[PDB]
RNA sequence: UAAUUGCUAAGUUGUAAACGAAGUCAAGAAG
RNA sequence: GUGGUUUGGCACCUGAUGUCGGCUCGUCACAUCCUGGGGCUGGAGAAGGUCCCAAGGGUUGGGCUCGCCCAUUAAA
RNA sequence: UCUGGUAAGGAUAAGUGCUGAAAGCAUCUAAGCACGAAGCCGGCCUCAAGAUAAGAUUUCCAUAAAGGGUGGUUAAAG
């Protein structure tokens, strides 16, 4: 069971015992219920929920049937959350009062972009040879990519440069510092993935 | 952060003036050492008439580093040298005074003697 | 546990069995003498 | 180089019988491409994982290897019990033991 | 030895029904899954070879075990501390139904000879002998 | 030494026969084990 | 998916030895 | 008997199959260095020794050029 | 700077056993049954229906802004 939240940026706090913790704000905001999922009819158990208020204006016309069949203004973002304990009928709204009980969450995001990279950036290569000594034009080169004629070909799985960042990653067991349902906050210790503004999935 | 090949003041009563890190021990590519750590040095210079002599391995306890070592509530502390002390097999202290300050975190290195210290920071 | 092409009951209180395929010489009194891979 | 044969729905599937030992010691081989990547399994997991799919790969392997053959294995129904869905096609049922 | 007649006493009853044959008597009810080629209690081995000989001993070893389990019962007696009350886990040597047991000696008793065997290998895992010096769960040796 | 081992026998769920299981507990927390 | 009669239980099979145990089926000899 | 990893034998492929170490990047085997589980011990305990199962992950930096030495490491 | 790698859910290896014949004894095995490893299949993370066996659920359905495209202001996206 979860909530959709968003990113709001870093600030570091001192505890009760004197240490300073570095410290994530999240904006876990009113989800709301816009669709139960039942295994007699979709095969398996969950609720969708809704997070960010949208308008007419960038509600396309089937987006706005569904959230008429809910009875719910539409919502921008909807996800999906499985084993909630409780039942939840359509239409009901889950507040950031939902972790008031929860000393570590996960929080899955999408991760910074960084376009196309090289080895040594994106796998950690150690480079060909030294800066000098004879080095040509090989410094952040891979080296080698296979053996000889034996195998005759490269493997499936062979470290290369190409597209880095920009996809989905879970960040495990953050502890939950406080929660403040009187702004919707969430305070996270430790950094979560993504940019400021960046949509999070916040599993209990 | 001392690491194979640094050198260091010695800040002891001892007769050794500096010593050259041989080994951070602790663990398989272990990098660098902090204070309180634990390194092998090699005795690089001494005083006339010292009970060390020049070319010992011994064993030594860094007590000064110049990069800044994080405690934490949230404060920190660097010197202006790379200081450590000298121990024998027994993991003792090898003099008698210790010349300059400490950092504040040898108290739970179980290394309390360097309560000699003129001042601990 | 001693692993050999031949083996044999070297004593009469060895006994020699079958397990799953396996051959044993088996001894409770002394446990010295097991073999296997008959 | 027509397909000219019957469509066949097998039933009772659950309920064949492999001799032996091969239930579990007939190992098949599999790979996924990637250094290290061969598998195993057995008709027990083809039965676990459905009858369907421990019958289409024997049935594969006795068709031909070509396009023919890979559209003529689309014309096999395997079913666990008795309950399918064929009316308006009249299957006549086949006495299996009377082919030789 | 599987042909000899399996005498069923007062107060026992055996019945054979269905491969699940179960004898019910004076300290409990246990049940057997004889096989086709195997037939008071009279064995028949239908054939002489190998399989149906040692089926046939093994079957008739079995009903006799289950009469004698009805009828007397068997008991086992095994020689740090012990405990009475609670019979799963409350000895203490180291550190840290359809069976009866007496309060060191333990005297277990019960009906199914093999859960009894399987009781009493288990309590005796504990601490097998110590060749090096008599110690250790032992049945009611070397210079080191 | 307040842990302590804990092993109950239990009918198997797809034989039959009378298993053990074993887990650590505290020495007053075996009362909700057996 | 012929007919008849045996053997194998190892998927041996359907395309390496000295040395063990004799798993099984026959044919015997001494006692 | 097995292997082909040593020194060889043969001369069957080759109008070029073009070069020892080191670097980089790997991948596989198990004849197991560490970690995991066991049998025997001339295994009191603790250290070990030998054998069996097991290839998941790990498996240092230097002074010298297969090897020697210095300091480590669970292991090198 | 935060977080992660644990444990062993299931089946097993070497081994340890229960009951027990062939072979009135013995025997962990031939019928059955307990166990037992960082190894195997899972659990964890990411991708994933061109999975042509192309799956499921909710909603909407032709022309303006049912859906889009071209275009513009741009981006922690490239
Ligand atoms: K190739
Ligand atoms: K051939
Ligand atoms: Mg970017
Ligand atoms: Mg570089
Ligand atoms: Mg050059
Ligand atoms: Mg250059
Ligand atoms: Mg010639
Ligand atoms: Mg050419
Ligand atoms: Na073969």
């Amino acid at each position: 069971p979860g909530l959709l939240g968003k990113k709001i940026g870093m600030t570091s706090v001192f505890s009760a015992e004197g240490k300073n913790l570095p410290c994530t704000v999240i904006e876990v905001g009113p989800c709301v219920v816009t669709q139960v999922k039942t295994l007699e009819k979709d095969g398996y158990s969950a609720l969708q929920l809704g997070f960010v208020d949208a308008k007419e204006k960038h509600t396309t016309k089937p987006l706005a049937g569904h959230f008429k069949k809910a009875n719910v203004a539409p919502k921008r973002h909807l996800a999906e959350f499985k084993n909630f304990e409780g039942e939840h009928k359509l239409g009901d709204v889950l507040n950031v009062e939902f972790f008031s009980d929860a000393d570590f969450v996960d929080v899955v995001g999408t991760s910074k972009g960084k376009g196309f990279q090289g080895v040594v950036k994106r796998h950690g290569f150690g480079g060909v040879g030294q800066a000098t000594h004879g080095q040509h034009n090989r410094l952040r080169a891979p080296g080698a990519v296979g053996a000889c004629s034996y195998p005759a070909k490269v493997f499936k799985g062979t470290r290369m440069a190409g597209q880095m960042g920009n996809e989905r990653v879970t960040v495990q067991n953050l502890e939950v510092i406080k929660v403040m349902p009187e702004h919707n906050l969430l305070l996270v210790k430790g950094s979560v993935p993504g940019a400021k503004g960046s949509i999070l999935l916040i599993e209990k | 952060m001392i690491q194979q090949e640094s050198r260091l003041v010695v800040a002891d009563n001892s007769g050794a003036k500096e010593a050259l890190c041989i080994r951070v021990l602790g663990g398989t590519r272990r990098r660098y050492a902090s204070v309180g750590d634990i390194i092998v040095v090699s005795v690089k210079s001494v005083i006339p008439s010292s009970d060390i002599k020049k070319g010992a391995v011994s064993k030594a306890v860094i007590v000064r580093t110049k990069k800044e070592v994080r405690r934490p509530d949230g404060s920190y502390i660097r010197f202006d040298d790379n200081a450590c002390v000298l121990l024998n097999a027994a993991g003792d202290i090898r003099g008698s005074r210790i010349f300059g300050p400490v950092a504040r975190e040898l108290r739970g290195t179980n290394m309390k003697i360097v309560s000699l210290a003129p001042e601990v920071l | 546990m001693k692993v050999r092409a031949s083996v044999k009951k070297r004593t009469p209180e060895c006994k020699i069995v079958r397990r799953k395929g396996r051959l044993y010489v088996i001894n409770k009194k002394n446990p010295k003498y097991k073999q296997r891979q008959g | 180089h027509v397909d000219c044969g019957d469509n066949v729905i097998v039933i009772n599937a659950d309920k064949i019988v492999l001799s032996g030992n091969k239930w579990d010691g007939r190992i098949y081989l599999r790979h996924t491409g990637y250094p290290g990547g061969q598998r195993q399994f057995t008709p027990r997991d083809f039965m676990n994982k459905g009858p369907e799919y421990l019958f289409r790969k024997v049935v594969k392997g006795m068709l031909p290897k070509n396009r023919l053959g890979a559209k003529i294995i689309g014309n096999l129904y395997v079913y666990a019990g008795t309950e399918h869905k064929h009316e308006a096609q009249q299957p006549r049922q086949l006495d299996i033991n009377s082919l030789k | 030895i599987g042909k000899l007649p399996i005498s069923i006493p007062a107060g026992v009853t055996v019945s054979h029904k269905d491969e699940i044959v179960t004898v019910k008597g004076p300290k409990g009810e246990l049940s057997q899954y004889v096989d086709p080629r195997i037939t008071m209690i009279h064995l028949e081995r239908k054939t002489d070879d190998r399989i149906e000989r040692s089926l046939h001993g093994l079957y008739r070893s079995l009903i006799n075990n289950m009469v004698q389990g009805v009828s007397a019962g068997f008991k086992r007696e095994l020689e740090y501390r012990a405990s009475n009350q609670g019979q799963l886990l409350e000895l203490s040597l180291g550190f840290t139904k359809e069976v009866t047991v007496e309060t060191p000696l333990i005297i277990l008793e019960s009906a199914d000879k093999q859960l009894l065997g399987q009781v009493c290998m288990k309590i005796r895992s504990f601490r097998k002998p110590e060749p090096y010096k008599g110690k250790g769960v032992k049945f009611v040796r070397k210079s080191g | 030494r307040t842990y302590s081992k804990v092993i109950k026998m239990v009918k198997s769920p797809k034989t039959g026969a009378y298993t053990f299981q074993e887990e650590m507990v505290p020495n007053e927390a075996v009362k909700d084990f057996f």
